[PDB]
């Protein structure tokens, strides 16, 4: 159920948005021609839509990458051994304790700023 | 077209491809009948390729075996090359089968882009021009 | 003790029986706004139509409709990609899963996995969270 | 000026000068040459000024032709002369590491479709000899792609991709992708030598390209199917195009995945039980291999011997590289089975007349699919086509036929080694699948229908001799190497029918004269040999009861033996004599990677020479009840001191359990006396 | 007892999907290899901010505020990394 | 009812895509209107100039589509092969299991306090910039 709430409220501001671009061209018709230059509102539309398809091709570029590092290591993965899970808890283990070590030294200086202001 | 059983109409290309024994074919016989099957396109000359007519207008929209992308580029190929509406279809169906450079349903496509569809129409006058002179 | 424990499972399930009709109350709210996003496109869609009817009269209105057209064609690529990758990693994770998900070893080795993207996102939001404290 | 007539007067000479030696010492004497039209010439001539058109064409046409002779040069290998590099040697190297071979490339990648439009542009309709700009461009390209094609022959074999095979596979970023233009010159249709030399190319650039041909033609891959398997199919087209395009299609089973996935085209359907169904979809090659293959058919059109031989290599790969999800959509085709044997049901000429090698081939490789379909779908599940298929080869004895077939074929070489007999690899290859359709009949014989005792006796006789043979030519390394084949073949069909083979007089005098010929040959080639002899004359002597009257050379036998015995347990005693000089070795206990060569061998090993030894001499003890006999042999040779110095160093070392034991079981025999 | 790893991998798929700032696209099941990749392709950027001199001290404080020792669970991890569990020899498999 | 509401959520996320499409094809045809008979503006040829080099990588051979139809034959064939290795069944003993059903528990409740503390303190400092 949880996972439908965030389905959910991200679904809501994407339908909003778009509710906010058909305006745009609720907008730019209701505008007289003699007035319509002044409106730039499309042309920030279409800039802000490229920018949405440069930065979902980086973000697809990234995927294919990690797919790509995925496949070409499963390739030679013949067996798990019980080496192979010690040393994965290991190091996810000591990347866990100096995860929590600079979380404290961020999480002290967040109280100081607060003890500070309120 | 590839899927129905019907007599292909060879190329003059082929036919030459053929007669300059360039293909495998090594058998007296098969030269022979080839030659007494074609000969009168040799003896038609450039007259075997004719002026559109509504005979053969009518017949290209009546036919049901050819699809009606390919009958709609054949009746444009037939006003841009001076060629009868028959004739239009079949060189389009054998560039179709020899030089389009292309999967059977990248041809949807090319019927449908405009400027896909007049590049195409563009190749199969160049095609046009290889078969009168072959 | 079964009687507290009985209790209290009560009203774990009538707080979640409160949390889905919230959720349902939401999507029909979604549902709302997209049927008066098709109410307001479907005037301009027609009206857009007629004025469709204009003849082009410079090459600069030949470019130019190629130009958003272009964007069109790439929207309809990407949101293709998008499925055409989520299709290759659904394909990926159901079939790097041998035939029985009740032995240890997968499900340690699944544990690990989200522990790893539990890390992930610690990494990213403390790298966010120390950036807010340099900002103040 | 703009104008050459100097320069194709000296590419003309020199390639006459390099043509004319073929036969002498003198080739150093043109290297200045060769290197300035690599060097100054080849990267340039594409730079300079030009008056006339085709003569940069023409220069181009020169210079490859220079190139393609170098590049045919034979040489005769006096292995013992000189520390000088050869002008070929120096020609590959300057195309494999230079711009020298960078041109090369430039010169594939002119494309198809500008060959088409030259030709198209041409003011005439030229004869077969004219030298018209489109023709000469042909002949530039095609001998582009032929030096190419002899560069990466003559490359040595090295773990390093030069330059020239890099800019193969390379993506240029603002340029035409080459793998899709060399694959582009399958429309080439008025000259059938240029495609061929594109599809060779690409059949190596297959087995050397860190990345997939498949990627590498992207949205074009679709196209270039459909038009490659329309020039298979196509009943006009030059039959070694066909060859190429099945060949590069067999490779690409073998090493390019995404490339044999788009050619086999499967079409799946949704089962009712959940499986998926597979089938033919309407480009899968798999359509024009089932034409050609077609008995029904080739009372109509003949299939000639290297296409038939081409699309059963295809077939091969198939079911050697496991492609089950096509092997399903074949074993449901009617007939499928019919038509792949009906070669095994032929008869062929005798190995001294000239047979079509590639008929030994075709049978050998359906010999090999028979074997890999037995072999996988385990004693159930195999086609009824096929079973009855099995049964008509044993009602007709064909056993019997490719038995005797695989005698004469192997008396045959033995006849024939000091000439260059062209055939041997074919004759290796059909003695290879006969072999492991052999060892297969043993161990499922109720499927093979091998049941008679009178075709496995003849089976195992015709392998006995067809084995001497090639043992008693000791000076050839390719009859030992064959022999010692068969060797193996011979030892698994008389373990498994050490119960019809009855008679032992037949088997006996064959094996002396085979271990003869085995003492005659190379120790080290020839010890996993001596082994496998040992092993069936223990085998044999194990069969029955048998005196000193019974065994042929009894006491030459014994001293065959006891001398070999002699070799082994020397070199045994100094292999634990320098483990007692090198001091602490490790447990080197991860390596887990596959057969090469070199690490040591252990003569401790139940299957060595000194171990089978041993337990001959025992079983040949057992024979001599007064012992006079084999005590004849012991008084000339030293070999009970020697056995019991390599004893005393194995028990104090507790190394050589084998050799130990199989020592105290030969003196336990002997103190019976 | 018998109430095995099932009821905390339903509890992992928690932690991660209350921490999914959800995607456009869906997530990998990495291999155990790219785990242990991943595991130091990230604490190769944690200490790059925080010196190692520090770092399980600083992780005691701030997780012992909620009752974790890290040292009990690191010499359990060096158990776990010494434990050498047996060798199932008697499988029959294989098809070549 | 959670089910349920997964099938609502695709439904409505196609609905939206419908409807984003249309959106599109309406501004673009009012933009191509509202400019038409003026020569092309710096904003229109920058706004090209984009889309030109964005349908380049798009349309090249090694970039996304040439290599999401090699993880696609990859993929096949791992899967093709992989259902024909031998399975080396590691049974692991039962207190072995014990104690790593352990150590993963203590790290998943550690891991839970850290996703709690970053979430605090990202609305705790919420809070002081107001």
């Amino acid at each position: 159920i949880q996972r439908n709430t965030l389905n959910i409220d991200k679904l809501k501001i994407e339908t909003a948005q778009e509710l906010k671009n058909a305006e745009i061209a609720l907008r730019t018709q209701k505008t007289p021609p003699g007035l319509q230059h002044e409106y730039a509102a499309p042309a920030d539309y279409f800039r802000i839509l490229v920018q949405q398809f440069e930065v979902q091709l980086q973000q697809y570029r990234q995927q294919i990458e990690e797919l790509e590092n995925h496949l070409a290591t499963q390739a030679n993965n013949s067996h798990i051994t019980p080496q192979d899970l010690s040393m994965a808890m290991q190091k996810i283990y000591q990347t866990f304790v100096a995860l929590a070590a600079q979380l404290q030294s961020i999480h002290e200086n967040v109280k100081v700023l607060k003890e500070q202001y309120l | 077209a590839a899927a129905a059983g019907g007599p292909c109409v060879r190329s003059s290309r082929e036919l030459w491809t053929i007669l300059l024994g360039r293909s495998a074919l090594r058998e007296l016989s098969q030269i022979e009948a080839e030659l007494n099957k074609h000969w009168r396109r040799l003896l038609e000359g450039l007259s075997y390729y004719k002026p559109p007519s509504p005979s053969s207008a009518e017949k290209v929209k009546a036919n049901k075996d050819v699809a009606s992308p390919l009958k709609e580029l054949g009746l444009r190929i037939s006003k841009f090359l001076g060629l009868d509406e028959e004739q239009s279809v079949q060189l389009l169906q054998c560039y179709l089968q020899e030089d389009y450079r292309g999967t059977r349903d990248s041809v949807k496509t090319v019927l449908q882009d405009e400027r896909q569809s007049q590049a195409l129409i563009l190749k199969i006058a160049d095609y046009y021009y290889e078969e009168r002179t072959c | 003790e079964n009687g507290e424990k009985i209790t209290s499972l009560h009203r774990e399930v009538e707080k979640v029986k409160l949390d889905q009709k919230r959720l349902d109350q939401e999507l029909d709210f979604i549902l709302s706004q997209q049927k008066e996003l098709e109410d307001l496109l479907s005037p301009l869609e027609e009206l857009v139509k007629e004025q469709s009817g204009t003849i082009y009269l410079q090459h600069a209105d030949e470019e130019r409709e190629k130009t958003y057209k272009l964007a069109e064609n790439i929207d309809a690529q990407l949101k293709r990609m998008a499925q055409d990758l989520k299709d290759i990693i659904e394909h990926l994770n159901t079939s790097g899963a041998p035939a029985d998900t009740s032995d240890p070893l997968q499900q340690i080795c699944k544990i690990l996995n989200a522990h790893m993207d539990s890390l992930q996102w610690i990494d990213q939001n403390s790298a966010l969270l120390q950036r807010k404290v340099e900002e103040v | 000026q703009g104008e050459y007539g100097v320069t194709i007067a000296f590419l003309r000479l020199i390639t006459t000068l390099v043509k004319g030696q073929l036969g002498s010492t003198q080739s150093q004497g043109l290297v200045p040459c060769v290197m300035f039209v690599l060097k100054e010439m080849l990267p340039s001539y594409h730079k300079w000024r030009y008056n006339s058109h085709g003569v940069r064409e023409q220069i181009g046409c020169l210079i490859l032709e220079l190139i393609h002779a170098i590049l045919n040069l034979c040489h005769e290998t006096d292995l013992h002369s000189s520390h000088t590099p050869s002008l070929q040697f120096l020609c590959i190297c300057s195309l494999a590491y230079t711009e020298a071979g960078q041109t090369v490339i430039n010169i594939m990648g002119i494309g198809v479709d500008t060959i088409d439009m030259v030709m198209a542009a041409q003011p005439r309709s030229d004869g077969a000899e004219g030298q018209g700009q489109g023709q000469l461009l042909i002949k530039t390209v095609k001998l582009a792609f032929s030096v190419t094609n002899n560069v990466i022959r003559l490359k040595p074999p090295s773990n390093v991709v030069s330059p020239l095979e890099q800019a193969l596979s390379q993506h240029g970023a603002h340029g035409n992708n080459l793998i899709a233009v060399l694959a582009k010159y399958i429309y080439h249709k008025h000259d059938p030598a240029l495609p061929r030399l594109a599809i060779q190319l690409l059949k190596r650039l297959a087995t050397v390209a860190p990345m997939s041909v498949y990627a590498c033609l992207g949205n074009d891959a679709a196209a270039i199917r459909d038009a490659f398997l329309t020039r298979l199919q196509s009943k006009i087209e030059d039959m070694r195009i066909k060859v190429m395009i099945l060949e590069f299609l067999t490779v690409a089973v073998e090493t390019q995945p995404g490339l044999i996935e788009l050619f086999l085209n499967l079409e799946v359907k949704d089962g009712s039980d959940g499986s998926k169904e597979f089938s033919l979809g309407m480009w899968s090659c798999l359509h024009a291999v089932l034409e050609l293959i077609d008995s029904q058919q080739q009372d109509r059109y003949w299939c000639p011997p290297l296409l038939h031989r081409a699309a059963i290599a295809f077939l091969h790969a198939l079911w050697q590289d496991r492609r089950d999800s096509a092997m399903l959509v074949l074993r449901t085709k009617p007939k499928f089975w019919e038509n792949l044997t009906s070669p095994l049901f032929g008869t062929l000429s005798p190995p001294s007349e000239t047979s079509e090698p590639s008929i030994l081939e075709t049978c050998a490789l359906i010999m090999k699919i028979i074997c890999l379909e037995i072999y996988y779908v385990v004693k159930g599940s195999l086609d009824q086509s096929l079973k009855d298929t099995l049964k008509k080869f044993s009602i007709e004895k064909r056993f019997a036929y490719w038995s005797g077939y695989v005698k004469s074929l192997a008396v045959h070489v033995a006849e024939t080694e000091g000439s260059s007999c062209t055939s041997l690899l074919e004759y290796q290859m059909l003695v290879s699948a006969w072999r492991m359709l052999l060892i297969i009949a043993t161990t499922h014989a109720d499927i093979m229908h091998l049941t008679d005792s009178v075709v496995r006796r003849q089976l195992f006789l015709d392998v006995l001799d067809g084995t001497k043979a090639l043992l008693l030519v000791p000076a050839s390394v390719n009859c030992l190497r064959l022999g010692s084949m068969k060797c193996t073949l011979l030892l698994i069909l008389l373990r498994q029918w050490k119960r019809e083979l009855g008679s032992v007089d037949e088997i006996l005098g064959p094996l002396t004269e085979i271990l003869e010929g085995v003492l005659q040959a190379d120790q080290q080639l020839m010890e996993k040999t001596k082994a496998k002899v040992f092993s069936a004359f223990i085998t044999v002597l194990q069969m029955k009861e048998m005196k000193v009257s019974d065994i042929p050379q009894y006491s030459q036998l014994v001293l065959n033996v006891c001398e070999t015995l002699q070799e082994e347990v020397i070199a045994l005693f100094d292999q634990t004599r320098h483990s007692l000089a090198l001091g602490s070795a490790t447990e080197d206990k991860d390596s887990m990677e596959t057969d090469d060569c070199s690490r040591s061998r252990h003569r401790d090993q139940r299957d060595g020479v000194c171990v089978l030894g041993l337990h001959l001499a025992k079983e040949l003890c057992e024979v001599d009840e007064d012992g006079d006999s084999w005590l004849q042999v012991t008084r000339r040779l030293p070999i009970l001191p020697t056995l019991l110095t390599t004893l005393e160093v194995s028990l104090r070392m507790k190394q050589n359990l084998h050799f130990t034991e199989a020592t105290l079981h030969l003196l336990l025999t002997l103190a019976r006396t | 007892d018998t109430e095995g790893f099932g009821e905390l991998l339903q509890q992992a798929e928690q932690l991660a999907a209350e921490t999914e700032g959800i995607s456009e696209l869906p997530h990998v099941e990495r291999n155990l290899q790219e785990i242990q990749q991943a595991g130091e392709r990230l604490r190769s950027r944690t200490l790059t901010r925080t010196s190692q001199e520090t770092a399980d001290v600083k992780a005691s404080v701030l997780l012992g505020s909620r009752g974790l020792d890290i040292s009990h669970i690191s010499q359990r991890l060096e158990s776990l990394s010494a434990a050498t569990t047996f060798e199932p020899l008697e499988p029959v498999k294989d098809t070549d | 009812n959670q089910t349920t509401s997964v099938a609502k959520i695709a439904q409505y996320k196609r609905k939206l895509m419908d409807l984003s499409h249309r959106t599109l094809q309406v501004l673009i045809k009012q933009e191509i209107q509202r400019k038409s008979g003026y020569a092309i503006q710096a904003d229109e040829e920058q706004l090209r100039v984009q889309l030109d080099t964005i349908q380049g990588e798009l349309n090249a051979p090694t970039q996304f589509k040439g290599r999401l139809n090699e993880l696609m034959s990859q993929i096949r064939m791992q899967n093709h092969f992989g259902a024909v290795r031998s399975e080396e069944r590691y049974y692991i003993d039962a207190d072995l299991l014990r104690e790593i059903k352990q150590h993963l528990k203590q790290q998943q409740e550690g891991l839970s306090h850290l996703i709690s503390i970053i979430k605090d303190d990202l609305e705790d400092i919420k809070l002081v910039e107001h």
